[PDB]
């Protein structure tokens, strides 16, 4: 999940499916999104 | 030819159960680029 | 096949984070890691591999991943560098 | 190599059952001309497009005249993100995954059509001539050959 | 003596939960330890802070503390302390004093913090080698045949290289390659002395050799038989040993063994490099056969220990010895790790005594429980040679039995060069007494007659070379 | 005759750098055996 | 002067270069004056000396020095001079009660010749060669205490079975 792959916007998340559709490393992006991870910083939406 | 400065790969011609495993590996046509450029950097790289 | 897989690898795919270490005792502490041509300290994590047959549903995850044909060398060499019960992969030792 | 082929030729039953895979195969040969023509028509797109764009990288990290991401990071029309330049670089695939001339252009497009690798590919033209029209040349070859 | 003492006296506990082993870490800012924080006040004679309180650990990177071999040293060595204040107060005018463990800790006294990586290793320092064992006579064998081209040839470069670095000038060495046909791999052909000079021609043509041909091990040991006997040269006359650096075969070479070594002479240490699945059978039967060991390197994270564990064999003769073999030994001038500039150590070893009263155990007793050393600057000694009282050409100089200065004008604290420095300190400074000053026939005669040791003078003409390097007068 | 010659092609190991197994050695020396029994059935069909 | 450095001219261009080594100058008359042995060299490697690395921060090398001196106690010397179709014909006194010498020689157009610089500076260098420093090693003598072959060692554990 980087810059190439990802679920950030609707055409990246259709070409991340249409990649896993052919089977490339879907078990690897499976695992890249599957458990704790760090998340995005939200620009907006303040918190303390 | 395949025990390069790094390391030989399991996908290796050495023996007959490593020959026997990388061509049904390659049958499968699962990483068998990956084979490939192990093949052509064994013998003499991109150029030759 | 998913039980016989269990019967096979069940905790028998873990690894030290450097290949000197064999058991979780003594892979602990800090280590240097020669990778790259380049020198690091590094702590020495008593990993698992990602796919592995620990139980009959991490089997089946496992086999199914190997059906459709994505990563499948990877996990027959780790396979294949099993040893025993709990201790690090050993390189081509089990190669039947 | 061909010795253990003298079996076939050993036992006539052997013999019977090549004969029958071989005459299965044989209206597949059409198939396979319509495969060729794809992989030329796509290639030959592929040399007006690619050809040589592949061959600069980002690797200026002032620490030797070397280093970069594992998955190195071909230069192109825009430059490189952040403190790196970009610099002559042999190839992806220790410059054999290319469109230099039409040989790597054919290899590339039948790597491809196998859906091997195919997205390493396509990435590594996105790097190096924006990403907005590479998809149009890939999702075809995949969806076509 | 209290070393010796104290760790017989020890009951090896296997928890350390309750009882925790309180030291002081050095190089920091675990269960079953307790750390120290010291307070580290400013003195002279030493270029840092220090503290007389208590006594600094060491513990490499590589090495765990507060593993159950790493807590049991840092228990029966706690008693050292008390010792190391004693040694202080009945001398203030005295150095480090530091006790090697085998373990791969150091403990050392004053109490002072460690100085990118660290790869610093007690039992690699010079001090602790020679203490460790004896001289000796080491001829590296290294397979140059085709199966050990790529990776292995590779690790065998870096292994052989560091296999060099645990020789003194005391040592004598040659290194030797065979594929089908043994030949030598410089322009030696014979043992050398192993100085830092000649050590860099054995590291240069061991980096230009390339892998092919057949293994042939009966040749490869037939010349390294005959490189061990052959007396015409000077040598060490001392441990001669065998290193064979390959990765795997099927042959014994039973006929050699029994015909060379058949009184069991000569050691033979077998190094089985790189990854690979070759039958390691024949390279562990002739390990220790020939009264050697049998060591593995897979990576290059294992180069460096096992490159050195083979001082342990060699230190069973000594150990047998007894009170016989606990001489203090002086090292050539290097430059201090804690920087303190040109020092010599003495050292002593320590050897493991329990149940020496009953005498029953004798298992684990041959090996030794480390290396004690003292530091000594060569400002101590230049001080007690006064120069004030004779006009400047007159001056001191001491020489060592191999020649080496460890007192000269033109001794300075830099390391010694070789070579030239062609890009892309841990040497010690070994500089000759005919390399000081200008050499002469008499000079060699004079230098000779201070080698073995006897007094005279001798009066003469000679051409001297002034302060600056620009004008010779007589 | 050929089942054995394809078990003696099959135990053959290959090393880098003109490198021999003292096995493979000794299987080298099994080959004329197998060709002069190719050329007895060779001649006994072209001639005969 | 002992040594010859440069410490008086007659051209006014000398002058601005001086306490200069007369070989780096003027090595046609400097190298005639070493072969007819009224200065003597010898030369000596400083093994603790900083030098710029070269083409594969600093690191210590062997430099080679070199330095002159007066050879032969005559006082006056007189000669000619030949550098290849050329003559120059030079007279040398040496002062009284000092370490200075005096030449005098023809003009350096005078003789259409340019032979290589003799220089004596510091020269980063690798020698001596060692492959024949070992064949007749300097006199040494090592330890008399030997420990090996001990009778009651046990030698029983290998290195393959314990692991
Ligand atoms: C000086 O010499 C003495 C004796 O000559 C030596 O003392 C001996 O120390 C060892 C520890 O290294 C004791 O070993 C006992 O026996 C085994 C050792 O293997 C331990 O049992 C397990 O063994 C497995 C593998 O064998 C090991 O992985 C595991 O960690 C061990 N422990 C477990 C499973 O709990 C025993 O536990 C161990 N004994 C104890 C109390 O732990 C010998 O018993 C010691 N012998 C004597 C007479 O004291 C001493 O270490 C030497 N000096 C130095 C500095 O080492
Ligand atoms: C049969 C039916 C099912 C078939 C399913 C097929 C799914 C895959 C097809 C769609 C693939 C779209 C690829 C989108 C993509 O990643 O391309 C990038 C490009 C816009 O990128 P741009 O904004 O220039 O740069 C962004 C900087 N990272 O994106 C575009 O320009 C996309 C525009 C699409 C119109
Ligand atoms: C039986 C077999 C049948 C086979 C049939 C095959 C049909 C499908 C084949 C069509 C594929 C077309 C894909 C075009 C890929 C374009 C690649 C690319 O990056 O080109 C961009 C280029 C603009 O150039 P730029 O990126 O700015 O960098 C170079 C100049 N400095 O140029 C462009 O902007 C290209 C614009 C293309 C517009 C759409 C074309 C359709
Ligand atoms: C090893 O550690 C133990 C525990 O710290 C030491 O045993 C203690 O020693 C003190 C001082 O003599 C006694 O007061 C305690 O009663 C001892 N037992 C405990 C604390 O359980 C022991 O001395 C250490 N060994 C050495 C050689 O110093
Ligand atoms: C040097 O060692 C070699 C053996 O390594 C020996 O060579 C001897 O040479 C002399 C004269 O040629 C002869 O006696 C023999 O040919 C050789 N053998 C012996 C036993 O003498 C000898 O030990 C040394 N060479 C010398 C002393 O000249
Ligand atoms: C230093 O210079 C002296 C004198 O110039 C040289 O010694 C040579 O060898 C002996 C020893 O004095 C003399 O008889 C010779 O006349 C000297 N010259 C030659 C050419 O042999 C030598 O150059 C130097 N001495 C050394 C290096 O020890
Ligand atoms: C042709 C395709 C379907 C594969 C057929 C399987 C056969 C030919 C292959 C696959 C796995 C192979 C085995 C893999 C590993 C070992 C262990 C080794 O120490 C001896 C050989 C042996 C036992 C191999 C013999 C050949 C083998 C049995
Ligand atoms: C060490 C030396 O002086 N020359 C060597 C030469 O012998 C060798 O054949 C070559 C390998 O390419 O490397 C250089
Ligand atoms: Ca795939
Ligand atoms: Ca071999």
């Amino acid at each position: 999940i980087n810059r190439h792959n990802n679920f950030r916007s609707f055409f990246g998340s259709l070409m991340l499916l249409f990649r896993s559709a052919t089977g490339e490393a879907w078990q690897e992006i499976m695992l890249s999104c599957l458990g704790e991870k760090g998340c995005e910083p939200d620009t907006t939406a303040p918190s303390g | 030819r395949f025990n390069f400065n790094d390391g030989t790969p399991s996908a290796n011609f050495d023996t007959f159960p490593a020959a026997i495993m990388t061509v049904f590996q390659i049958l499968t046509g699962e990483d068998w680029n990956e084979v490939m450029y192990n093949g052509i950097r064994s013998q003499g790289g991109v150029s030759s | 096949f998913a039980v016989i897989a269990v019967q096979l690898f069940k905790g028998k795919f873990f690894y030290c984070t450097d290949s000197s270490k064999d058991t979780e005792k003594e892979c602990i502490g800090n280590y240097v890691d020669h990778e790259k041509n380049k020198m690091e300290v590094k702590g020495r994590e008593w990993k698992r591999h990602e796919f592995h047959y620990d139980n009959i549903i991490w089997a089946l995850l496992t086999l199914f991943t190997v059906s459709t044909g994505e990563g499948w060398p990877q996990v027959l060499q780790h396979s294949v560098d099993v040893t025993e019960e709990d201790r690090g992969p050993s390189r081509s030792n089990r190669m039947e | 190599v061909l010795r253990p082929l003298k079996l076939v030729s050993g036992i006539p039953s052997l013999q019977i059952v090549l004969k029958s895979i071989m005459k299965a195969m044989v209206p597949l040969l059409q198939i396979g001309l319509l495969l060729f023509f794809a992989i030329l028509m796509f290639a030959i797109i592929g040399l007006e497009f690619y050809s040589g764009k592949l061959h600069r990288a980002c690797f200026m990290n002032n620490s030797g005249i070397l280093e970069g991401f594992d998955p190195p990071h071909p230069c192109g029309v825009q430059g490189c993100p952040a403190g790196y330049e970009c610099k002559d670089w042999i190839g992806p695939n220790d410059g054999i995954t290319q469109f230099d001339n039409i040989l790597f252009a054919v290899l590339t497009v039948f790597q491809c059509i196998t859906m091997e690798g195919w997205t390493t590919v396509l990435y590594n033209t996105n790097d190096a001539l924006g990403a907005t029209w590479n998809w149009l040349y890939f999702i075809p070859l995949i969806i076509i050959g | 003596l209290e070393a010796e003492k104290v760790q017989a006296a020890h009951q090896w506990r296997e928890d350390f939960a309750s009882n925790e082993v309180v030291y002081y870490n050095a190089k920091d800012d675990e269960p079953g330890s307790q750390r120290i924080k010291p307070v580290f006040i400013e003195d002279a004679n030493f270029g840092r802070q220090i503290s007389y309180q208590h006594a600094a650990v060491h513990i490499p990177t590589d090495i765990y503390e507060g593993s159950t071999i790493v807590l049991n040293e840092l228990n029966w060595t706690s008693a050292l302390d008390e010792v190391f204040k004693k040694n202080r107060e009945e001398d203030p005018s005295l150095l480090w004093q530091v006790f090697g463990s085998a373990t791969g800790l150091a403990r050392y006294y004053p109490a002072s913090p460690w100085v990118k990586i660290d790869l610093y290793d007690v039992r690699r320092r010079p001090w602790y080698i020679q203490g460790a064992a004896s001289p000796k006579d080491m001829l590296i064998l290294v397979d140059v045949s085709g199966s050990v081209s790529g990776l292995t040839l590779k690790l065998i470069r870096t292994s052989v290289s560091e296999m060099l670095e645990t020789l003194s000038d005391d040592d004598f060495v040659n290194v030797a390659s065979f594929n089908s046909n043994a030949q030598d791999v410089s322009c030696f052909q014979h043992l050398v002395q192993a100085n830092v000079r000649n050590k860099k021609v054995l590291k240069d043509a061991v980096n230009n050799i390339t892998a092919k041909g057949i293994t042939d091990y009966k040749k490869g040991f037939s010349f390294a038989f005959e490189q061990l006997l052959n007396y015409n040269v000077s040598r060490a006359n001392c441990n001669k040993i065998i290193m064979l650096f390959t990765d795997g075969g099927e042959e014994r070479a039973q006929e050699i063994f029994n015909k060379y070594n058949k009184d069991k002479k000569v050691r033979v240490f077998t190094f089985s490099v790189g990854q690979h699945n070759y039958d390691r059978g024949p390279i562990q039967w002739m390990a220790c056969e020939n009264k050697g060991y049998y060591y593995e390197i897979p990576s290059i994270g294992a180069i460096r220990i096992n490159t050195q564990e083979y001082l342990d064999v060699l230190g069973r003769p000594m150990v047998l010895a007894g009170d016989k073999a606990k001489q203090v030994q002086w090292t050539n001038v290097y430059l201090d790790a804690l920087e303190l500039g040109l020092v010599i150590t003495g050292t002593l070893p320590v050897f493991n005594i329990t149940g020496q009263f009953e005498n029953k155990t004798n298992l684990k007793n041959q090996l030794i429980l480390g290396v004690m050393g003292v530091d000594v600057s060569l400002e101590d000694i230049k001080r007690l040679t006064p120069r004030f009282t004779l006009c400047p050409n007159g001056y001191y100089f001491a020489i060592d039995p191999n020649g080496y200065v460890l007192l000269h004008p033109n001794l300075q604290p830099k390391p010694i060069g070789v070579g030239i420095p062609t890009i892309n300190s841990q040497e010690p400074v070994t500089l000759d007494f005919l390399d000081a000053e200008l050499e002469n026939d008499i000079k060699v005669e004079i230098r000779n007659k201070m080698i073995d040791g006897e007094s005279g003078e001798k009066t003469f003409r000679t051409l001297v070379k002034s302060q600056d390097e620009r004008y010779i007068d007589k | 005759t050929i089942i054995a010659n394809c078990i003696v092609l099959a135990l053959e190991q290959h090393l880098p750098e003109d490198d021999k197994t003292p096995m493979s050695r000794r299987l080298e020396k099994t080959e004329p055996y197998f060709i002069g029994i190719f050329c007895f059935e060779a001649g006994i069909k072209i001639v005969a | 002067d002992d040594g010859g450095f440069l410490l008086m001219a007659n051209h006014d261009d000398y002058t601005n270069q001086i306490g200069r080594f007369f070989g780096e100058i003027d090595p046609s008359l400097m190298r005639h004056l070493v072969n007819i042995s009224v200065y003597a060299f010898n030369k000596s490697y400083d093994y603790q000396s900083v030098c710029e690395p070269g083409a594969a921060s600093k690191q210590s090398c062997i430099t080679e020095q070199t330095q002159y001196f007066f050879d032969n106690d005559s006082k006056s010397f007189s000669g000619v001079l030949d550098c290849g179709n050329c003559s120059r014909i030079f007279h040398g006194e040496k002062l009284m009660n000092t370490n200075l010498i005096f030449i005098m020689v023809e003009s350096k157009g005078t003789c259409p010749c340019d032979t290589r610089l003799l220089i004596q500076a510091e020269q980063t260098s690798d020698g001596p060669n060692p492959c024949d420093m070992v064949k007749q090693p300097r006199y040494r003598k090592g330890p008399d205490v030997c420990f090996d072959n001990n009778v009651l060692e046990d030698y029983t554990d290998c290195g393959g079975v314990s692991g």
